[PDB]
RNA sequence: GUAGCGAAAUUCCUUGUCGGGUAAGUUCCGACCUGCACGAAUGGAGUAACGAUUUCCCUACUGUCUCCACCAUGAACUCGGUGAAAUUGCAUUACGAGUAAAGAUGCUCGUUACGCGCAGCAGGACGGAAAGACCCCGGGACCUUUACUAUAGUUUGGUAUUGGUGAUUGGGACGGUUUUCUGAUUGUUCUGGUUAUCUCACUGUGGACCGUGAUCCGGUUCAAGGACAGUGCCUGAUGGGUAGUUUGACUGGGGCGGUCGCCUCCUAAAGGGUAACGGAGGCGCCCAAAGGUUCCCUCAGCCUGGUUGGUAAUCAGGUGGUGAGUGUAAGUGCACAAGGGGGCUUGACUGUGAGACUGACAGGUCGAGCAGGGACGAAAGUCGGGACUAGUGAUCUGACGGUGGCUUGUGGAUGCGCC
RNA sequence: AAACGACUGUUUACCAAAAACACAGGUCCGUGCGAAGUCGUAAGACGAUGUAUACGGACUGACUCCUGCCCGGUGCUGGAA
RNA sequence: CCCUAAACCGACACUGGUGGAUAGGUAGAGUAUACCGAGGCGAUCGAGUGAAUCGUGGUGAAGGAACUCGGCAAAAUGCCC
RNA sequence: GGGCUUAAGUUAUCCGCCGAAGCUGUGGCAACCUGUGUGGUUGGGUAGGGGAGCGUCGUGUCAGUGGUGAAGCUGCCGGGUGACUGUGUGGUGGAGUUGAUGCGAGUGAGAAUGCAGGCAUGAGUAGCGUGUGACGGGUGGGAAUCCCGUCCGCCGAUUAUCCAAGGGUUCCAGGGUCAAGUUUGUCUGCCCUGGGUGAGUCGGGUCCUAAGGCGAGGCCGACAGGCGUAGUCGAUGGGUAAC
RNA sequence: GUCCGAACCCACUUCAGUUGAAAAUGGAGGGGAUGAGUUGUGGAUAGGGGUGAAAGGCCAAUCAAACACCGUGAUAGCUGG
RNA sequence: GGGGCCUUGUGGUUCUGCUGCCGCAGGAUUGGCCAGUGAGAAAUGUUGCGUGAAGGUGAAGCGUCUGGGAAGGCGUACCGGAGUGGGUGAGAGUCCUGUAACUGUAAGCGUGGCACUGGUGUGGGGUUGCCCCGAGUAGCGUGGGACUCGUGGAAUUUCGCGUGAAUCUGGCGGGACCACCCGUCAAGCCUAAAUACUCCUUGGUGACCGAUAGUGGAUGAGUACCGUGAGGGAAGGGUGAAAAGUACCCCGGGAGGGGAGUGAAAGAGUUCCUGAAACCGGUCGCAUGCAAGCCGUCAGAGCCUGUGUGGUGAUGGCGUGCCUUUUGAAGAAUGAGCCUGCGAGUUAGUGAUGCGUGGCGAGGUUAACCCGUGGUGGGGGAGUCGUAGCGAAAGCGAGUCCGAUA
RNA sequence: UGAAUGUAUAGGGGUGUGGGUGGUAACGCGGGGAAGUGAAACAUCUUAGUACCCGUAGGAAGAGAAAACAAGUGUGAUUCC
């Protein structure tokens, strides 16, 4: 049978043109008042995963190209 | 992950949405057009770019990375501004 | 906490104390009350009779014993027949003092010992038999309850079954008395609450009759109820009656106690890092100034003089470099002040981030330069909160504001996305 | 002679026969009969071919003398501004 | 045909369990017990041998619970008038 | 440990030797690096990673081979760095199977208190299930254990006799001694063959009902089903004619 | 629901057995033995249920939820191989 | 849309009543386009085909050699629309059974199809005044279920309980809802084929098993046996080509053996092919009764043998099992009495992701299915991956996104 | 024929007209409907509408001739791949 892809991984991770795995930075959904604009700038970007985490995400995606 | 909140839970969900009616433009470049129609392709068409390679039964947008030293009449579905500018500079045209 | 009872089937201390019994009595039985922690239908205190119940004593009686002996028998033992069992890494399987996974037939150093049988005894082979029940850890089961979430049942009201006619009580329709109105209303319709009636709805019932010569059942009828009850659906309450489950870890075993994230110091062995239920403390804030900027100032202590006034309030002179101070722990800092004061302000900005620091990662931290638009300063310039480092919470889901990217035939709407 | 249970009985087949259970007696609560209670989805049935001197539940446990104070908590019963 | 069993229930040709009927004599209250009757059996490995020891019985000087957690077991008592 | 001071004790110092799978010499194997004439470095190893193989079975193809003896089994003589092996040589055996090269695996066992069978160990050991047998004669290949007889002992509210339940041919006669019988056995409740059970009255049915079961219709229940009327069964009882 | 005591029913003590004669018995005593007695035959109650003079006892020789089959090759961060 | 209202049209008529002495309908052998045993508003005899169940025919070899036996060897011929097998005393194309090919089928309830009989039967155009078009239904509310959708922005669909419509200028659907547009006409019914399956029947097949395997079952197998019952549930295959199964004699009561016969073989004698290991013995060689032994190993005398290598081994040195699990085990931690057999990394996906290798290459590749009853081959490009990325997306595009066209 | 009873029905008496009963390996349709398991606990969810069960077929069944899709043209019953 076909292998299903992981739903959370589908919704959370992207794969770039060069095979890099990127996610959205965590920690900016709420409780933003005490955070400086510098902290929000650090948390508003797009993070590139480490090699091990990227391999795990690629295993979780059943060939799904990411969101 | 051993009980630690796993990456696929700690990372925030990329939100957004998908366009239900999004169409994807098969793209051909001026490098490829020049290479596959070197003898000054007079009137290239969707069928001609398909017999070369455009993956037919799709819209056949033409993009403009290249030089296009020849004169060519593209007759395709949509084109980029730089591609159009290069085409009229070389002396060709686009249609549709 | 009464009557009564009490070192008791209850008394920890405890062999309480006294008295009886014995030559000697932690037991006994009668008392004391100092009841750790009696007590009146989970009955209190008694009680003739009863007890293969528990306890103490006397007598009789005895191999229970001093202290065993002897006799006969079923096994044991020899011969003939028949003929298992658990167990089993191995074998030509000594002792001593050692050594080693800390208890050796098997290793070391020594000592002793001819080969093989038979009857015996149980010190060892950590002997055999049962993948320890005790303990802990994982799972399960059943039990309990004011654990959680449900549920049968019981119960509430609505509504359907469900109709007829009334009164007695509230809200309008509605005009046309009042006085559209603070206040009164009536009639003409409409709609709630409550309540009493009526009866080929219904009740599964009391009598009679018939199916039938049947204590079932049904039908007819009478009586009694009666739109109630019953039942369906919806709904609130109740519900260990029942069901599924949860009930953390660390820990010099576990339990109890304590602890769990963040910050500072020491341990920490002069980079960084470094554990213990190691040694000390803090944090879950605060401040519209205690932020920004610009200019100005120097403290604490000590000595002397001085109304109230004293060690110490305010004042003067002298001395005094950090020992004062710092919103808040501690350290590193800060007198060039980052400490004290005045002026003007909102940078406690928007768009950014070269380049680095630090973590397994999520992440945490610093940051030049630039644009916009400001504050302060004559300018140089400084300003993306606070001398620095704690004052915090990923994701999910939902919410508000803005934006308008998307919207399933189109236009809206609605929903979503983005910030 | 003391403790316990009044007694005869009953009980852990296969480690406990007892001071445990039962018991006669006692009290409280429920039940007006299609009873309450119980089995069952229901019809039915037991209760009972019984009718409050009965039936069901609870605790106590022959007999003698007795059974005190507390309704704040919880439960039950009644009441409904 | 077996049938208070070698034939049934116990895996056995198993010192266990299995309902009913008949059931004489003497001693005796007796269907207890002893020895016998009607009738039936000698039991399904034997032969020996004074070992220790274990089981099962027997007797015991003087003492008489000194035993032991405890008079456990045994002994004594026992019937009729 | 023996023993040692007459050091074989301590200490300073000198001269020798012993001593490892270390080093060196010699011979073989292997991995890697290197310019590729040389040479250099390396080769303990659990978990584990990489590489290259042995053996078994099936199978495509080619070459074959086999009663002048395949497979299997079992000796001897050999071979390889290993799993293993000989195209050496016998024995047993009686119908298949070898080499090359591919292909496919139910492809390798010493452990799982593993499963099945066979067989050891304990061991000629414990036991042979309450007891009283003795003798004379007989039978027989064989007799404590079979038959007959005589003594003796045992049971006798049962070790007797007859039923029910249950069993099912064990009953009788004759033949038998592999197995079974806790020994032996000529014997048997065993084996083999044949035979044996006679009812108007006995015990049941043809008669009766109890508890209880089933239950025409029926009532109840989503279905499945529950209950129950009329009935109809059901002895452990009633009724019923022989000694 | 008297007394002593056989049958009968029981199971208090002790010894033996404990690879037993026996997966609970045997020897010696012991309790009840006209009663809430005991026993034969047939029947009824069934597994979250039965029944229980109540021990969580018993329900076909292991019952804090029987047995058989099925879901099923349940699952096991554990032990073994 | 239909009914109605009309302008016409019914198969050529014997020539009946009614509507108007117009027309309508019954009528009757006869055409007849047709249509038929089907779901089709229906269902009743005679004639044309190859066959299934049984059968029939079915080609073509001898001679020598060794052997118990020829299918083997050697020589030499034949058949083949037949060389697929399986038998026969060993390995057969021509010995047997068959096979190829052809043929028969009477019969079937036969069956399938055809002809005949026989049975059944037209519309087109206009019109809209009117009439009809499936009701406790659709909807709505509520409590549940199914839809990717787990109550939600909740369409569509469904059950219980309430409530309850329009009906053509109408109803429903197009994911709340409304409008328009597009589609469609629910609340009546029947419908072959492609699809699923095998207790059975017939034929065939297997890099499937070969008696601990394969069914539990190659045999009295759901049997023996166990359980009250539901239920559980085995083990045991092989003489030889042919019984020619050992006449007769001897020891023995027999059992068993010894002679002899049968047979190629009897050490193939029925417990019978082959006959391994554990295990149990006889014989021979050496060692062993002064010795402390994880049982071996290295050194090594003597003896035996010499089939000149082998067997044995006095005596000396060194030396604490295997596995598991462990910081650490000879361990007095676990498991194993012994041998033989059996017993654990598999398989399936046009799964995911690497690598090796082969093909093709800016292209690669098919899936279902169709053809090949002749297979493993050919077709099939629907799809799918590569061919452009960036963005939540509109979109833009070698750029894009955040941003101010920074 | 017609009860109570008036209509009449229930019922009763004929007649025998037709059908039913039960079995069956898989496949079908309609309905009822687990748990172990997974989620490293667990309750939503999962397992799974699976196991099992009830009713009921046929040689196949079910479905089926648009109150359908589509999205601007169009497709034209259902089933299956
Ligand atoms: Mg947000
Ligand atoms: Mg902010
Ligand atoms: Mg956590
Ligand atoms: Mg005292
Ligand atoms: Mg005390
Ligand atoms: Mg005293
Ligand atoms: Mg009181
Ligand atoms: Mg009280
Ligand atoms: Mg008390
Ligand atoms: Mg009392
Ligand atoms: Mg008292
Ligand atoms: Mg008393
Ligand atoms: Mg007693
Ligand atoms: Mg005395
Ligand atoms: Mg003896
Ligand atoms: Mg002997
Ligand atoms: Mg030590
Ligand atoms: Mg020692
Ligand atoms: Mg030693
Ligand atoms: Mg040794
Ligand atoms: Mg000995
Ligand atoms: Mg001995
Ligand atoms: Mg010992
Ligand atoms: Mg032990
Ligand atoms: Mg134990
Ligand atoms: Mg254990
Ligand atoms: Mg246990
Ligand atoms: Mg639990
Ligand atoms: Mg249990
Ligand atoms: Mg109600
Ligand atoms: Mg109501
Ligand atoms: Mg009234
Ligand atoms: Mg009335
Ligand atoms: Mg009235
Ligand atoms: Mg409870
Ligand atoms: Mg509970
Ligand atoms: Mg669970
Ligand atoms: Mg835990
Ligand atoms: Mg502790
Ligand atoms: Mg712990
Ligand atoms: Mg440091
Ligand atoms: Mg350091
Ligand atoms: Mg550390
Ligand atoms: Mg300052
Ligand atoms: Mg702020
Ligand atoms: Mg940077
Ligand atoms: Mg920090
Ligand atoms: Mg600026
Ligand atoms: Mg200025
Ligand atoms: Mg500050
Ligand atoms: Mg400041
Ligand atoms: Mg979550
Ligand atoms: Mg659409
Ligand atoms: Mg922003
Ligand atoms: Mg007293
Ligand atoms: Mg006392
Ligand atoms: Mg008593
Ligand atoms: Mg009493
Ligand atoms: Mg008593
Ligand atoms: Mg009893
Ligand atoms: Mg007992
Ligand atoms: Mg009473
Ligand atoms: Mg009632
Ligand atoms: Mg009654
Ligand atoms: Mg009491
Ligand atoms: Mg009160
Ligand atoms: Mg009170
Ligand atoms: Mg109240
Ligand atoms: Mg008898
Ligand atoms: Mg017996
Ligand atoms: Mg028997
Ligand atoms: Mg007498
Ligand atoms: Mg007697
Ligand atoms: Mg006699
Ligand atoms: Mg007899
Ligand atoms: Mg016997
Ligand atoms: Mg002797
Ligand atoms: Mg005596
Ligand atoms: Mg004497
Ligand atoms: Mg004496
Ligand atoms: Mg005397
Ligand atoms: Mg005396
Ligand atoms: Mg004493
Ligand atoms: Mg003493
Ligand atoms: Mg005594
Ligand atoms: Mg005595
Ligand atoms: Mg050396
Ligand atoms: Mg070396
Ligand atoms: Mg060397
Ligand atoms: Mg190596
Ligand atoms: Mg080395
Ligand atoms: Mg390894
Ligand atoms: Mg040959
Ligand atoms: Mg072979
Ligand atoms: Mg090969
Ligand atoms: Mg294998
Ligand atoms: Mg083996
Ligand atoms: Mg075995
Ligand atoms: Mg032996
Ligand atoms: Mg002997
Ligand atoms: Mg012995
Ligand atoms: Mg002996
Ligand atoms: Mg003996
Ligand atoms: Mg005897
Ligand atoms: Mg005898
Ligand atoms: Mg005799
Ligand atoms: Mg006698
Ligand atoms: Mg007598
Ligand atoms: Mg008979
Ligand atoms: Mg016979
Ligand atoms: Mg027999
Ligand atoms: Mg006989
Ligand atoms: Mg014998
Ligand atoms: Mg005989
Ligand atoms: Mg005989
Ligand atoms: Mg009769
Ligand atoms: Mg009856
Ligand atoms: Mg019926
Ligand atoms: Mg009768
Ligand atoms: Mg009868
Ligand atoms: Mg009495
Ligand atoms: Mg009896
Ligand atoms: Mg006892
Ligand atoms: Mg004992
Ligand atoms: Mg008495
Ligand atoms: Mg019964
Ligand atoms: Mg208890
Ligand atoms: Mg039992
Ligand atoms: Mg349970
Ligand atoms: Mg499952
Ligand atoms: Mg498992
Ligand atoms: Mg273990
Ligand atoms: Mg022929
Ligand atoms: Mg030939
Ligand atoms: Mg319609
Ligand atoms: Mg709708
Ligand atoms: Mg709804
Ligand atoms: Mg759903
Ligand atoms: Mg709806
Ligand atoms: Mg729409
Ligand atoms: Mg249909
Ligand atoms: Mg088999
Ligand atoms: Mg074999
Ligand atoms: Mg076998
Ligand atoms: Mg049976
Ligand atoms: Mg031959
Ligand atoms: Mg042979
Ligand atoms: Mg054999
Ligand atoms: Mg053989
Ligand atoms: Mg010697
Ligand atoms: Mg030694
Ligand atoms: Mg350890
Ligand atoms: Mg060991
Ligand atoms: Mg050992
Ligand atoms: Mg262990
Ligand atoms: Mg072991
Ligand atoms: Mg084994
Ligand atoms: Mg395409
Ligand atoms: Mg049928
Ligand atoms: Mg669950
Ligand atoms: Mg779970
Ligand atoms: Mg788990
Ligand atoms: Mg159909
Ligand atoms: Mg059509």
């Amino acid at each position: 049978p076909k292998m299903k892809s992981h739903s959370g991984t589908k919704k959370r991770f992207k794969v770039t043109g060069s095979g890099k795995v990127t996610a959205r930075k965590a920690g900016k959904r709420h409780l933003n008042e005490h955070k400086s604009s510098r902290v929000t700038r650090r948390l508003t970007g797009e993070t590139v995963l480490s090699k091990g985490e990227a391999a795990k995400v690629k295993k979780l995606l059943a060939g799904h190209p990411g969101r | 992950a051993g009980g630690q909140m796993p990456i696929h839970m700690q990372a925030p969900k990329l939100g957004g949405f998908h366009n239900p009616f999004r169409t994807e433009y098969q793209v051909v470049n001026l490098d490829k057009v020049e290479a596959l129609f070197p003898k000054g392709g007079k009137i290239t068409v969707d069928d001609l770019v398909s017999v070369g390679a455009v993956r037919d039964n799709e819209l056949v947008k033409v993009l403009g990375t290249g030089e296009l030293t020849v004169k060519v009449d593209l007759v395709v579905d949509a084109w980029s501004k730089s591609a159009q500018e290069k085409i009229e500079k070389a002396g060709g045209s686009v249609t549709k």
